[PDB]
């Protein structure tokens, strides 16, 4: 828990070589568990068997390590991707006489990873506008950003009148 | 009207009946409650001396069979070099359907001696005269024993104390054997060895050994051959060999068991209280002389030959009022004191008695029964327990009465007051106090700190995760006994503690405790019987099972929803593994401590220091309510020794290390606790549950770390007590603006008004280096309770934690409206 | 309060039964103005006439409850969410001052609930690419992820040179 | 309001928990610290006595091999001619494997006598017991020898003490022998010289000189001839020639260290307690009885008959309660005081004792247990240390109660009580106090002076630069054996007392003192990880070199950068002689007191007095940062010999003359010290360092000096008390306006509120010659502290270099809110 948390994205993807196994993990994470593995699409498990993955490196300030038991095939796509929970079990006492360095670090560096697996999600794998656009900026002016459930064969169109995304049926 | 007042705890708890008792210099010295704290002699509060475990008390010769029977078990210390501190732990427990001696030594078991000569059934009466270099063993239809050590811890013999001469008693004068006065006695010759014939049946084969004396002469009895004819060896001559029976003086000897050689003799048993005093071996309370005891020979403490009347040959004395006076205690505070069944027997220290025959002047002094426990000797009085076990005694000389003075030492203190059923003394290094303990059928224990030329005389009220059932010591260290529960597994043994059945607002409490401990065919009770209603259950130590014997099963499934209630106060949704199927059939159900991880003791209307579990019927529509007949816990009890310690702060400790995970193991003395774990440098970490196995996992890993439970203490002050012109203000509106806490060298305090408390904060924010511990703090912390405008209001000084602490005093600033 | 936050979304939504009142929230909160209560779309009011609710609960683990004033229809959607601000909730002295347990925990636990309700809304009411999928790492390419504004009648639509997505007018 | 109020400190220093007892009249009579003075009983503080250097303890037959080991030596007194004012302080001391005896007079070693009975190993374990004209030395193992003075200073002799006859104990009693009761023994003839042939084997060597008594006739025995024969001379006649063995008695010599004459006898041992009682000596506390005292003949000091039963014969008391009553000192004071391991034994002063066999009266007063130091008389009491050694108990016999009460005199200053280790008494001429003196382990010393009729007992605590490690005396002087530090030159033994590793902020402490005082291989740590970290180190005497070990070099220079801290709380750069080139290779650092010059004792951070040093690591880049094993300083540890006076004001004074240049040599016991200088006229002209060789410069040249160290006193009153009418103020805001310092002959005072002082003027100008000495100045003095407004606000009255203070009295003006 005395370790630095760079500003690394909680996600990479890799397009492995011919019976490359070896993929590495450039962000910290905590434990094992909070790592996620796609191999072209399908998530894989950890475990010994073909077909699964080993990992190490839990708690390293430079990540980790994948080693994939089935070598890949030419241009597989690796995903890995960190999904610790946001929670707090561990607390302290109501008058503590020792505060380690490992728990302070521990209590700041794990929000920090919290709120960077949530940037990454929002940078990488989700829409915005553009910071410049002139967006409302009022929140409660939903105009452009509230969106309707769309229904079988519907896209989101906004209204003749300018005042909302709706749901729009195309059958062509 | 704003006033500042202030409170110290001298006297310790004070009884409820004294609380309009502002006349008295004790209104701001005491303490409303004062629980798992002692008083020192200063005025200021400290919390009680914790426990190490040493160990659990198993029947050694039959397989380590576990002793849960309390009467089974009876220790006593023993001083062997009180230079070198080698004092022996001494414990007499059941071996088969026989005793056992264990002794132990720096917290280890050093040698088991076995005597057949006790049974296990006599523990409890069988009581111990402790010379200079060896222990007497004193029952009172077994010969006395002598336990001695050798040359080594591990080197000890159980020998029979065999007297030099024995003493001599006419039974006929109590009317106990044959009335003589009628006969005649006629001997062969007034010297040398003689033969002595009754006219009359009179001699036994106990009359061996004894004495006759008549016509200014006195021969020992060496044979008796018939109830009529006896050899006798002349010591005194006779003036004649014509005898008369109501001028003669028959005696057997007083100490016998023998009751089959003929012709047969009265079982007279055997003393069953003894000290050593002086020069001289004290032994009284024989079988058939309950009120008489013996001196020894000065200077030869195992012949107890009296056929001579005057120097320093060895003599009796008999006690007698009006009615019983059975020697309870002989106590060697200055010229002897004996507790008996109605009246204490001593003579002024002011009297220059040398404690020879005819030069002795013991006399009632004051009518205060007492009880078979052994008086204790500290702070220049005697304190020892009353007949009835409700009061402890104090005696001390007088001189402007001229006589010893017996008044109730728990005078101040009735309330706490339970069955006292043993008491030692403890004097610890370092410490401002003098103790004298007292353990209780109840399973309290009873402390007193005494200083009483200052006025220093505070009880207090020790509680632990179990039941105190002995305390032992002379002073210079103290154990105790106590029975504990530990997890047994997959096998059920005890009953809850507490069970009640309530409505859906959780407000009604039916007591059921008692259906659920009985056996199914003894009493049952129906539970559940609407939707949303519940069932309360709590222990005093965790369990993780619990096993259900229905006299009906419910028609359907009841939807059972389980809940605890943690250190919070918040009641938690857990699910078990129900293999009742909501109580259809019987079976047990259990659960693993970590869907209870946030259990901890706590109150539920007035029953506090409990774990709670409820259950709550879901089903809309059951036909048939289900009737319980039985309900079992999966615990069981065992018997603990234990050493108290002023430098522990928890109960039943025990030093482990932790590994790289944090893992601990080898705590099955504690399986099924809840535990705190204090660090070396005197850091309370946390809280964890012992599993069944006797492992469970700290924070700090690769540490060495002391393990033990939590017993809290509380300090609540007398009631607010500002006298102002108006006159005393005890039953005026008073609020308190201000609640100044008063404390030295403390950890993890908490104080005010209940139920929203202020924590205590000792860590130094900008003077503080990460990693270390804050030694305790001294100082003093203000707090605004916001409390209530009642004059009887309650304020707490408590602990979060096992630590360290000291309340010196208490103030306030008080609106007396 | 000394709590321990669990990992459960601060969202949940229920069908309301015939004349039901008391819903359960699952999740933790510390104030009652903290938490939005909708019935069929319409945010609701604290009180007790009615049309309002009462709320309790506030400061505990989980277990807290709405009551409705006017016992809820049949299939009446009732949406609980949880809306902290973002904000400091505690203050510390540069000169040597007292410091407790509890004043972490306060912290601590508070930007917890706060990251969970950030990180509720991005799992549960908005849109993403799905993980594994090959979108561009260097968040400077802004093809698949910057949307334009829509004007009326409009979509959202990858131009033909597949270089960005641009407000499109359906021709209906 | 503002209220006047004032306090004086004639009850010593006050046990913290003590602070909220307001309704006790000792608030405004005591002082939250009272360091280095005593409580006059007239209620003032003076500055504690000084000491004198006599000599340094050495293994005089060994080359002068130096004594390190404080368990190799012990003192006593012995005074020979009280008109004459002779007295004598004898130091026992290691001579290779054996004792000897420093003789020591008039500040001058006169005699040395060696002894070859005693092993070095035994000294702790001697006591001795002073007549008027002689001492016996006493140990249990070892025969009684006689220390007696010729007719000069320097002629003592050392002899064997041999009484004219032994007394006798029967061991059997105690089963510490054959037990006889079964055998039978038979006389050749009732008188004259007799053989006494044992139908079984009982007679050991040890017999001969003992004694056999049956059938009213008493004979001595002679020889030994085997197990079952033996020779007697008869005393008093027998009435026939067969005894049985339950009717007689055989005792044999009850002091005996002969187990190899056939047949082989057990080791008795010999007495370790003694005193001279009137005409009796009384010896007690053997090897095999220890709770047994023998009594010599009337008026024969070294003979033990006691053939005779009656009359002014030498006779024994034994002691007996509930344990063990070994004794452990014989007390002189009223009739005899016996203190033992449990219980005081004692005879009422009222009742007529006449001290004769039959006529002696001792009871048990109280449970009172003691150590096996020797217990003090003064101020018409009895005080001795307990058996744990943690409190010091007060004997007096009270009329109203009839017996002799105990009680802690300790009671109210429990805190500054360590383990005690030793004590004595003074009375020191022109000073109005009686005193009690004890050293603790932890090298402090405790003061009482006491005057029991007046109420006044005052506890204050004693330090030096350095360790107490004994206190002699009876009252007339005091003697002190102390452990001192001396700079050894380029050797190294020490270790520091204190090291730390800080941050740059030097806020930060992380204590390390273990590690490097461990040996490499035990615990290293790994220092000076980040560029501007700190190494903290400090000591309780000045060092001028480190010699550092490593367990890994620094890769690179760390470009170390060395300050010192003075006396005005300044860190000040200095340049030493770094041999480990910035931590890269294992050496020594080396400075001259040139470069330190303003080094002075200080505080960091709650530690107090010690010379500190920080090492600052400059360097920016190193890639393996150096972990320590060891660091040892340029000290070595000595043993002195030194009178306290209160003529000095001083520790280990020796009286110096400087020449033309200042220059003062011969302070070798001094060595590395930083010494101040007092004109004869009381002038303390400064301070300055002696270097290795016993050399320093002063200010005054030509002039005759007292030279010696610092001991700072210091005074804190009790909390401000200023009851008002709104109740007890003990919480209230207060605040100090003007605080009165009121004293008699004193020099250089300073009083206040911490940090910023204010300091107390002795120098009048406009009447003062130049060149004179302002004698010691009466007055009182008004300050504003400048306080702040806390309840238990700290105001300290302490001295700026030595010289006398005597503090009467404080006052304040407080504004109580």
């Amino acid at each position: 828990s005395n370790i630095k948390i760079n500003d690394v994205f909680q996600r990479i993807q890799y397009a492995a070589s011919a019976g490359q196994t070896q993929f590495t993990i450039p962000f910290p994470f905590f434990d094992n568990e909070y790592v996620l593995v796609w191999q072209n699409g399908v998530q894989l498990v950890m475990g010994g068997a073909p077909g699964q993955y080993g990992i190490s490196g839990a708690g390293s300030p430079s990540g980790g390590l994948i080693t994939l038991v089935t070598p890949a095939a030419l241009n597989d796509i690796i995903t890995i991707q960190g999904d610790m929970p946001i929670d707090r079990t561990s607390i302290y006492s109501a008058t503590i006489s020792n505060l380690t360095g490992s728990d302070l670090n521990g209590d700041f560096n794990r929000e920090v990873v919290m709120m960077k697996q949530i940037q990454t999600t929002q940078a990488l794998l989700q829409l915005q506008y553009a910071p410049w656009l002139e967006v409302s900026q009022d929140p409660d002016v939903t105009k452009d950003r509230y969106l309707p459930l769309l229904g079988s064969g519907q896209v989101w169109r906004m209204n003749d009148s300018g005042t909302g995304i709706e749901a729009y049926t195309i059958d062509e | 009207p704003i006033r500042s007042i202030s409170n110290t705890f001298n006297r310790g708890e004070l009884d409820p009946t004294l609380f309009a008792r502002d006349d008295l210099d004790i209104y701001d010295k005491g303490a409303r409650k004062l629980r798992n704290m002692i008083a020192l002699w200063t005025g200021a509060a400290r919390i009680a001396p914790g426990t190490i475990y040493i160990d659990m008390m198993v029947d050694r010769e039959n397989g380590n069979a576990v002793i849960q029977d309390p009467l089974m078990v009876k220790g006593f210390d023993f001083t062997y070099d009180a230079d070198a501190e080698i004092t022996y732990t001494i414990i007499i427990r059941k071996s088969g359907t026989n005793i056992a001696f264990d002794i132990y030594y720096a917290d280890t078991l050093q040698t088991t001696v076995t005597s057949t000569a006790y049974l296990a059934t006599q523990i409890q009466d069988i009581h111990v005269a402790a010379a200079h270099d060896r222990v007497l063993i004193l029952h009172e239809n077994v010969q006395i024993r002598q336990l001695k050590r050798g040359a080594s811890h591990s080197s000890w013999s159980l020998t029979t104390f065999n007297p030099r001469v024995y003493p001599t008693y006419d039974f006929s004068v109590i009317g106990e054997a044959i009335n003589y006065q009628s006969f005649t006695f006629t001997l062969s010759a007034t010297t040398g060895s003689i033969t002595i014939t009754s006219s009359s049946a009179v001699f036994t084969h106990n009359h061996v050994g004894g004495l006759f004396r008549s016509l200014g002469g006195t021969a020992r009895i060496t044979a008796v051959a018939s109830t009529t004819s006896a050899s006798a060896t002349v010591l005194d001559n006779f003036t004649g060999t014509s005898c008369a029976g109501n001028l003669s003086s028959l005696a057997e000897k007083l100490w016998n068991s023998d009751t089959t050689t003929a012709p047969v003799s009265a079982n007279r048993g055997w003393p069953a209280r003894g000290v050593f005093y002086l020069n001289r071996l004290i032994l009284g309370r024989s079988l058939a002389v309950k009120n008489l005891v013996n001196l020894s020979t000065a200077g030869v403490y195992d012949n107890f030959d009296d056929a001579d009347l005057d120097g320093l040959v060895a003599f009796s004395v008999t006690f007698n009022g009006k009615g019983e006076q059975s020697v309870q205690s002989i106590v060697a505070d200055d010229s002897i004191l004996f507790t008996t069944a109605n009246k204490l027997f001593a003579q002024s220290p002011l009297v220059e008695s040398p404690i020879t025959i005819n030069n002795v002047y013991f006399a009632p002094q004051s009518q205060s029964p007492a009880t078979s426990i052994e008086a204790a000797s500290i702070d220049n009085q005697t304190l020892f327990v009353s007949s009835d076990r409700t009061k402890v005694m104090q005696a001390m000389y007088s001189t402007a009465d001229g006589k010893y003075i017996t008044l109730p030492a728990t005078m101040l203190s009735n309330s706490i007051v339970d069955y006292i059923n043993s008491n030692g003394t403890w004097e610890p290094a370092g410490i401002s106090t003098r103790l004298y303990l007292a353990t209780q059928d109840n399973g309290t224990m009873l402390l007193y700190s005494t200083l009483q030329t200052q006025n220093v005389a505070g009880w207090s009220l020790r509680t632990t995760t179990g039941k105190f059932r002995q305390v032992i010591g002379e002073g210079r260290q103290s154990h105790v006994i106590v029975e504990r529960e530990i997890n047994i597994g997959a096998s059920f043994e005890q009953t809850l503690d507490y069970a009640y059945l309530s409505d859906p607002t959780f407000k009604a409490r039916y007591d059921v405790t008692e259906f659920f401990a009985s056996s199914p065919m003894t009493s049952a009770i129906g539970v559940l019987e609407n939707q949303n209603d519940y069932i309360l259950i709590g222990n005093q130590a965790p369990f993780t099972a619990l096993d259900i014997d229905f006299n009906l099963v419910a028609s359907s499934d009841c939807q059972l929803q389980f809940e605890y209630l943690d250190g919070n106060g918040f009641w938690d949704v857990f699910t078990p593994t129900d293999n009742t199927s909501g109580f259809t059939v019987d079976g047990t159900i259990t659960w693993t401590f970590d869907d209870v991880l946030n259990w901890a003791p706590y109150q539920v209307n007035a029953i506090e220091n409990q774990y709670w579990i409820r259950i709550k019927r879901l089903a809309e529509t059951v036909n048939t309510a289900p009737v319980i007949g039985q309900v079992l816990i999966n615990t069981g009890n065992r018997i603990y020794l234990e050493r108290q310690s002023f430098d522990e702060y928890m109960d039943s400790t025990q030093i482990v290390t932790s590994d790289s995970n944090g893992l601990v193991t080898g705590l099955t003395h504690l399986a099924g606790q809840q535990v705190y774990a204090i660090t070396e440098d005197g850091a309370t970490i946390g809280s964890s549950f012992v599993d069944a196995s006797g492992e469970t996992s700290v924070k700090n890993v690769n540490t060495t770390l002391t393990v033990g439970m939590q017993y809290k203490p509380e300090l609540i002050p007398m009631p607010l007590y500002a006298p102002t012109q108006m006159g005393d203000s005890l039953y005026a509106e008073k609020y308190v603006q201000d609640l100044y806490v008063d404390y030295v060298d403390s950890l993890y305090l908490q104080a005010g008004f209940r139920p929203q408390l202020t924590d205590i904060p000792n860590m130094h924010l900008g003077n503080y280096t990460l990693g270390q511990s804050v030694p305790p703090q001294t100082g003093i912390y203000r707090i605004c309770p916001r409390g209530d405008w009642e004059p009887r209001q309650e304020f707490v000084i408590t602990q979060s934690q096992p630590g360290p602490m000291t309340i010196i005093g208490v103030g306030y600033n008080v609106e007396v409206a």
